[PDB]
């Protein structure tokens, strides 16, 4: 119910970020509409995803210098060193993840700031992603300037 | 009116943890993956390394670079001569080619001994040459990884107690003999009615070659065999006997029959046995059944300031000529060695002999300026830490680690939703 | 004073997330009630610590493989090892720690939603857990039904 | 009116510092905790693991599994036989049980021995077979941690050269004597006008034995001990000696009177010492005086392939018969062995020897499906990477790790309040 | 413009945090004043960079015990060693950023409210950092009061 | 009116990345630095340590604490006596000072010798001292590096079978002999018509010494020396011999000169080498050519049960007396063990010999309380992982290791922002 949540579909049924309406004259059903033309966020998550390597051409980066001199593999010794590193490269993961996640809800922060200082404070946030916008002062084309939808 | 952003997923949508909230998406890209790996030599430090090597890696023989299996600035990394072996130069049988052997590197390529094959039929009372030699190339492989450098001992110092002595010569050896080892006769020793003294010898394995250091020496301690008693007292008288001491007085090799028995295949009359002892620096003694000796004259010279696993390639003929595998079950039966071994046969450019293609290529890793892993199953680059399979031991460096595919975490892709807080 | 910020209390008092009330007449001299149902939490702190265990079992699955033969046991060796590996640990600590921290307060972040966008924009965020009610045109069972208390 | 929600704790709240803010609480539940340990044996890998018994883990005796302190499904696994043990089918005394162990396993059980304790009251001239015993399994112990597979070798290749000499027989040995060593003699000599000619005899360690491969072979280079020169004349003359060398001729084992001297007991009269020593393949040659002579016919037959540490399992009788622990101190003095030790004596469901509770509960580890380390201290499973005390050497496995209880870290429970900035 | 986002600047020209103004009498060329006093600030960058310290006496206690008895160095194993620990703690390093960053702009977040709940709701919370002050309502030492410049 | 904070950097504000958004500032402070190191000895446990030393180590000594290099709280952790040495208490040479040296620790200092140095002027027929000085020394440091305790064994289970025999004398020796050889002659034997029989004898390395456990015995095997065969006969017939085998028979020390030739210097006369074995407890025999015989009477007892790698220190005279480094180059040609040496001459406070300022600030780490590793390049605290170069082995404990500084990471200051999101 808008940024803080994320909902599911059935069926058929796209997924993603969207663009939603409530009431009226007492009570309404709803009204969500197809998307808008989002395309800071796409720019943004092609940054990030393309950052990420930092961390990663640093984890590929070191493998440590051995000298085994036996003709016969050490497969426990292989696979115990191999277990160790794929579990130090887990919580890499774990991490460049939060540091998205983080860091693309941190910016889905800082487009939702872009629709609340444009008609204000008409807005009126109701939070984020989410904001509450009177049918007396504010009204069609006003709508189609503020949300782009 | 409330006017939202409401985030939504499918059932083609998943969720993936972070420690600091979580994430969605339908798609995935691996974190990293495996690294290729090469077959054949490389090294992974150009500036410290050094060939020993033969005709295949010479470039001052008359056909370069069509009898050669390495580029240029390569063989340049080479102390080779065409015609050369370590074995042979330990040897020096008549008319052969006499290289001194010697280079400085940690990692060690060697790429020679063919140019001492059965095809070179070398006779001298050769027991089984291809035995010889691969005791002989074992001690060497055995000294160089531990060692940096090395070189050839062309000449060891000797002395003979007996002043009657002369030295030997065969049919059997070009009618003179080997190099190494020293071979001194008795002419009076009459089986029958003369038997003459006992022959002493002494010899030095010295602490340095030239800029050499040495800590550790390869000789053979070279001995006779027989058939029988009957047989050798048809020469000498009660058993045959020839042994070697240091300068305390253990016994360290030779074969003194008066304690074990006779072991001269049928009617093979004499022969010799040249079983390759590693001995210290130092003097060692000799006494021998009074008619005949025999003395160690050359070495190979070996310091203990350490070294890479070593890289043995395969040097055999071409089909048509009698070849061996004897440096590499030499390089199989010896700690920290490397075998490079050809699929296909050898298919030389300028000769039969000499330039083969899965050669060229095989050494051509050395080539590189950016190997950082060398094991027995080949050479990898450093672009992740693991391999699709294990890498074969010996090894050094940088060496990477198999794991399973399946194991290797993974990172979000295409659309990507966040998450955080139990949203409830 | 509201969700940024813990305070202190001495002698005896509870701790935790309470109710509280401000001014009036000019001057006021404060009100705090004794804790709404806030029974959303304890469903989530509950459900929270439950997933920590996926780090924990990680953490718990990875012991390496060893071989000595030797007979007299290699304590500094076996203490370096356990002090490298209860070093380890205490990052993991560390990061379930901020996992929660973060997770925690960002769902405090999802209740204080609920409650500014029920009466709203009556409610006109004071930021998080505090807002701005006038008693003008808003009330008692106004403020009964949207805080809970 | 402005209306908050208020964070405050309390002089029983405690804060706690994460990387991305901190956390307050009254209380904590640790992270980790130790994993217990289980006394006894058990083995990391099922399917690679091997076991050679006795009666104790014999399924075809008539009384299983009574007579039995495993159960069927790990009886299976056990190359046993009732009666049987290592040390008689290395000598076959006359009249004992003869069984030809032959298994392959990396994890590697031994649990047999009792049947030639001292109560086997085996004589045969035996100088002090519970040393002969210790001595004996030390080797056997020593390598089976370096080995995959073991089999008894029950017939070495022989040869004596003197043609008249004939078999041994002793009052002591039940009028014949043992399977291995052979034992020759000299009808004629006599110290007293005759003293004849030296014997020679050759053998070999084989290089392989059925499907089993033979790097290293367990021997009994077997003397003979005398109270002094005067005792032995009675029989030979001069000094008694008997001497293993190689093919090389050097001096292995044996007893050489003439360069060292006598030690047997005071009118303790002839004896037998068969100290074990470990020989690679190969003929190795054999001088004695000559009117006796001795030759080993048996080994035991062990690759270089690798092995895990082993584990011995104390085989003693019931309180009633006479036992020893000489497989306790060979384990002991023994890398990479491992003992198991009942605290109790052993009592048995079948027999008073058969069927002991506390061995039946050690050796239920055998057992199970998920032990992953196997330490001196017992067997642990895979819970936690901590111990609560050290698991003692020598071990194998994921292995825990001793840590103090005060150093494992802990993690927030019941009442949780965030944290984040300096709040200021 | 306003604490999510840190601009630039040329030639001279210092950096930091400051004070700014947008519009007028329709319309505006904006004004930027030259930083208040500002100094709940730097005793927080005070305390939280002397915090770190317990990750990095954390980090500075843990030295592995080993015991060579070899006469020539093994510096591959020395540096792989080495390389092995300068990895451990540029991941560390890392976190001790991520825990300001987050916790800096955490407390800018716990500034940016004190100046939002002294005039409200005249504030109108144009997110963080940024408000709407109408000159109608709210004038000139009702603007030197609040936002101390 | 819109009214902001705007955050903003210059080309003088760098940003810093962090898992978690990021971070700007114009300057970094970096998280940890290198550790000192300090030249000499230390301990990294001070209760588990044993010194042994001499006069300068001696607080008896009546000068102390100006005769001494260490103060007193240390002094206590030496086990010295003024004049005394670990050689001197293995031979007892005529009145010389025979301190029974035993302690038992892990950590071991060595700071004593140089009062059996040529100055010392001992003859004896000493073949070179400074030979025998080295031998004996490395053999000692090679057995205190798997040790935990040591001590002398000043008196040998021993026995001649010759009844006639009588025991030396040298004008050479001060007309007495060594403790240890013992020297055992026969009146008798004349060169000349007279060549009397050949001495047995035997001797037994004991299984501990008091409280102390032997598992190995540090022994010279002391042999004769001479020009030649005509040299000796002028006292002896045919070769001179010594011979030293085990229980079995085994030879492992000596000097037999019927299989190797003699080695005196020329016209020297005769002379004795005293090389230094390391033997297990036990009973060894004896054979030497009939009017001498020569036989170990003292020992240095270890265990086996563990040491760390031990601290030898210089210890030479002043400029003015002639000492020798033969404990140096015994330190360097022995693993585990670690030199301390001075930079200057040693200038003494109480005599010219005792006192010297640079020794006692280099061993004033003996000292500490707080000393972390030990390293052939002296010793280091715990302030942090790493040092500016290497610390050179051998080494123990929590040691460091060599960063280049530009790797070092670093952590932000002064004016900091934050960052957060692409911002756009
Ligand atoms: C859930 O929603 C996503 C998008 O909102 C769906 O992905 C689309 O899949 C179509 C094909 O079916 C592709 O052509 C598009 O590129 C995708 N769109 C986006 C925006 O990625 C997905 O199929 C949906 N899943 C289900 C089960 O309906
Ligand atoms: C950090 O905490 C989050 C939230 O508590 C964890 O997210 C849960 O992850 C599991 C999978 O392990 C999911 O099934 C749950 O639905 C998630 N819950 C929420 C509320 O998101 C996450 O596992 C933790 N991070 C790590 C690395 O363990
Ligand atoms: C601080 O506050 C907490 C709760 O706000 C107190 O914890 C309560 O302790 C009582 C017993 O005194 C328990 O029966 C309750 O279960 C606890 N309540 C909660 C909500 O956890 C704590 O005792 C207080 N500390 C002090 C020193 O007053
Ligand atoms: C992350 O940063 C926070 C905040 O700077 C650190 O929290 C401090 O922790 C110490 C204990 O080490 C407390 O005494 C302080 O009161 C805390 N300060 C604040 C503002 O919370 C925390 O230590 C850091 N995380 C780690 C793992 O070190
Ligand atoms: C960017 O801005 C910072 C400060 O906003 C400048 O730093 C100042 O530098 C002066 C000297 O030029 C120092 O005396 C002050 O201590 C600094 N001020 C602060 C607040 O740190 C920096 O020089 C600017 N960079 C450029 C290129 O103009
Ligand atoms: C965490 O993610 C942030 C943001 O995606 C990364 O920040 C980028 O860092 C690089 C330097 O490696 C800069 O050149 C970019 O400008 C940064 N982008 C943003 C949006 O801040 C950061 O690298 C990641 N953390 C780590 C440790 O890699
Ligand atoms: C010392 C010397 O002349 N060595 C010749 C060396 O074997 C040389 O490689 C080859 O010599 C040959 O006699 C041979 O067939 O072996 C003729 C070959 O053409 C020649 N080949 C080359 C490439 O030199
Ligand atoms: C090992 C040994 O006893 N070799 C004897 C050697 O074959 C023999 O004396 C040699 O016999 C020869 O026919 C030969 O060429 O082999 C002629 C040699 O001159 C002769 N050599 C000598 C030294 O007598
Ligand atoms: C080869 C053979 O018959 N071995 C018998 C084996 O010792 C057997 O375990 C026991 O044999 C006995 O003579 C003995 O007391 O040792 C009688 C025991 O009842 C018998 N016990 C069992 C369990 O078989
Ligand atoms: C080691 C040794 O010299 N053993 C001699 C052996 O005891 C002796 O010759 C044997 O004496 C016996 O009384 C006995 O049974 O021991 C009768 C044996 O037939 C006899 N054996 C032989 C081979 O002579
Ligand atoms: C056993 C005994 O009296 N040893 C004397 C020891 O060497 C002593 O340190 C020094 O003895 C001297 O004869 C010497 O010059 O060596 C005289 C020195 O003054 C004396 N020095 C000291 C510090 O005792
Ligand atoms: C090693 C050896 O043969 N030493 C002989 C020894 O020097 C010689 O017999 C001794 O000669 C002496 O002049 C001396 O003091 O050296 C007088 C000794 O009494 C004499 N010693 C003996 C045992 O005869
Ligand atoms: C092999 As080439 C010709 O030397
Ligand atoms: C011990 As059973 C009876 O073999
Ligand atoms: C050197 As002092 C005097 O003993």
């Amino acid at each position: 119910f808008g940024l803080l949540f994320v909902g599911f579909v059935a069926g058929g049924v796209a997924g993603g970020y969207f663009w939603g309406r409530s009431n009226g004259g007492g009570g309404g059903a709803s009204v969500s509409s197809t998307q808008a033309g989002f395309d800071k966020i796409g720019k943004d998550i092609q940054q990030l995803r393309n950052d990420t390597n930092a961390a990663i051409e640093g984890f590929n980066g070191r493998i440590a210098h051995d000298e085994q001199a036996i003709k016969n593999l050490a497969k426990e010794i292989e696979d115990a060193r191999a277990e160790a590193l794929v579990g130090e490269l887990g919580i890499i993961r774990s991490l460049i993840v939060a540091n998205i996640s983080m860091n693309l809800k941190e910016s889905l922060y800082e487009l939702a700031n872009q629709i609340t200082k444009r008609g204000g404070g008409i807005a009126q946030e109701a939070g984020p992603g989410c904001w509450y916008v009177d049918s007396e002062n504010c009204d069609a084309s006003c709508k189609e300037y503020i949300f782009n939808f | 009116e409330l006017i939202c952003i409401v985030q939504r997923v499918n059932e083609s949508f998943s969720l993936h943890s972070g420690f600091g909230g979580n994430v969605y998406s339908m798609k995935t890209e691996p974190m990293t993956g495996f690294t290729n790996v090469t077959k054949g030599a490389s090294v992974i430090n150009q500036k410290d390394w050094i060939g020993f090597g033969d005709s295949r890696t010479d470039l001052t023989n008359d056909q370069f670079p069509a009898s050669s299996d390495v580029p240029l600035a390569v063989a340049k990394k080479f102390r080779s001569l065409s015609g050369a072996s370590l074995m042979l130069s330990a040897f020096g049988p008549p008319g052969k080619v006499d290289y001194l052997y010697q280079g400085c590197g940690k990692e060690k390529v060697f790429y020679e001994g063919v140019n001492w094959s059965p095809e070179a039929g070398i006779d001298c009372f050769g027991s089984n040459w291809t035995q010889t030699k691969k005791d002989f190339y074992s001690r060497i492989y055995e000294a160089a990884r531990s060692s940096t450098c090395m070189t050839l001992v062309n000449s060891l110092d000797t002395k003979i107690s007996s002043t009657t002595a002369t030295a030997g010569t065969a049919s059997s050896c070009s009618s003179s003999w080997m190099k190494s080892p020293l071979w001194y006769a008795e002419s009076s020793v009459n089986p029958p009615q003369v038997c003459g003294t006992e022959q002493s010898a002494t010899f030095t394995l010295p602490t340095s070659f030239g800029i050499y250091k040495c800590n550790k020496h390869v000789v053979q301690l070279c001995y006779f065999v027989y058939e029988n008693k009957a047989k050798f007292n048809t020469f000498g008288c009660g058993d045959y006997y020839q042994n070697y001491y240091d300068g305390n007085g253990n016994l360290i090799g030779g074969m003194d029959n008066r304690v074990a028995a006779y072991r001269g295949i049928a009617n093979a009359g004499v022969k010799i046995e040249c079983p390759s002892k590693i001995l210290n620096p130092g003097t060692y003694s000799i006494k021998s059944t009074p008619r005949f000796l025999l003395v160690p004259k050359r070495s190979y010279c070996f310091d203990t300031d350490g070294g890479y696993p070593i890289q043995v390639v395969q040097s055999e003929w071409s089909a048509s000529r009698r070849s061996d595998n004897a440096t590499e079950e030499a390089c199989l039966q010896t700690e920290g060695c490397i075998f490079i071994k050809k699929t296909t046969p050898y298919v030389g450019e300028a000769d039969d002999n000499h330039g083969d293609i899965e050669m060229r290529q095989l050494l051509s890793g050395l080539g590189n300026n950016d190997t950082v892993c060398v094991s027995q199953s080949g050479y990898t680059k450093g672009e992740t830490p693991f391999v699709k399979d294990y890498l074969s031991p010996p090894k050094y460096g940088r060496c990477q680690l198999k794991t399973d595919s399946g194991r290797i975490p993974t990172l979000p892709s295409g659309l990507i939703i966040p998450q955080a807080g139990t949203d409830s």
